[PDB]
């Protein structure tokens, strides 16, 4: 996860559940990843409810 | 056998909750375990009496 904050500048980053610094540590398995785009305003749309 | 029970945290583990989370969160998820335990303790003692 050093590759993440090597590509560029982010903008909201925040995080549930787990803290976006101790992600080295921990373990688990099977990760899901999706991608698409949003039109600015609606990033914080996609949150838990 | 309470100790297995989430209490509405993340996880019964507390070293879990503990290396997972920031304090910022960590402190209501300590929070909510605390006080669900203690509320089963209370019973137990009442009980015990």
């Amino acid at each position: 996860y050093s590759v993440l904050y090597n590509f560029a500048p982010f903008f909201a980053f925040k995080c549930y559940g787990v803290s976006p610094t101790k992600l080295n540590d921990l373990c688990f398995t099977n990760v899901y990843a999706d991608s698409f785009v949003i039109r600015g305003n609606e990033v914080s749309q996609i949150a838990p409810g | 056998k309470q100790l297995s029970s989430k209490f509405g945290a993340i996880s019964s583990v507390l070293n879990d909750i503990l290396s997972r989370l920031d304090p910022p969160e960590a402190e209501v998820q300590i929070d909510r375990l605390i006080t669900g335990r203690l509320q089963s303790l209370q019973t137990y003692v009442t009980q015990q009496l």
